[PDB]
């Protein structure tokens, strides 16, 4: 009967609880995506049921080959190689609340944020501890169920997210992406 | 929050278990 009723191509069911599932989902792929430059332990078992999903596997792409382009100026690479690993949560806490304060929903500032996220898990695995790893991306999540999560379900999922990869004129988004990294690292780096 | 991370930790690690 509900299924023999009008449709218009789809429906409308609750992406609330979606929205944040797809979340730990996406952080999972940009996650294991960049570990496999490490290497790993000898995979004898292993579990590989073969990413279904085409939905979140295209959003890591473009993160990861964004990402992976980010990291080719020397000059913010070594600026954030410059950064105090001293506390974690404060750091994470400080750009959260950085590109917050002005309630600017330009995106940027979560596509940034994955940046600077990303980089530091990269750093912390560097440093064989698996427990911060999960510790981060718990943080990640933190913020996102916060606040975030209420920014997305009104744009109606990452429909906006899958808007706003654009092309044209996308040097001026890499500046764009860049100064604000810049910005939240310079009130940061405040001599010390 | 602090309540809130480690739930969304748990989702986390609920999904990343599922693909991998």
């Amino acid at each position: 009967m509900d299924g023999s009723g009008e449709q218009p191509r789809g429906g409308g069911p609750t992406s609330s609880e979606q929205i944040m599932k797809t979340g730990a989902l996406l952080l999972q792929g940009f996650i294991q995506d960049r570990a496999g430059r490490m290497g790993g332990e000898a995979p004898e078992l292993a579990l590989d049921p073969v990413p279904q999903d085409a939905s979140t596997k295209k959003l890591s792409e473009c993160l990861k080959r964004i990402g992976d382009e980010l990291d080719s100026n020397m000059e913010l690479q070594r600026m954030i190689a410059a950064v105090d690993t001293d506390s974690p949560r404060e750091v994470f806490f400080r750009v959260a609340a950085d590109m917050f304060s002005d309630g600017n929903f330009n995106w940027g500032r979560v596509v940034a944020l994955f940046y600077f996220a990303s980089k530091l898990v990269l750093k912390a695995l560097c440093t064989k501890v698996p427990e911060l790893i999960r510790t981060i991306m718990g943080w990640t999540l933190d913020f996102l169920r916060e606040r975030l999560l209420g920014w997305i379900q009104d744009q109606g999922g990452w429909d906006g997210l899958l808007s706003y990869f654009g092309t044209p004129t996308w040097q001026t988004v890499t500046i764009f992406v860049a100064g604000v990294l810049t910005a939240s690292l310079t009130i940061w780096k405040k001599m010390g | 929050e602090i309540w809130i991370a480690q739930e969304l930790r748990r989702i986390g690690d609920e999904f990343n278990a599922y693909y991998a």
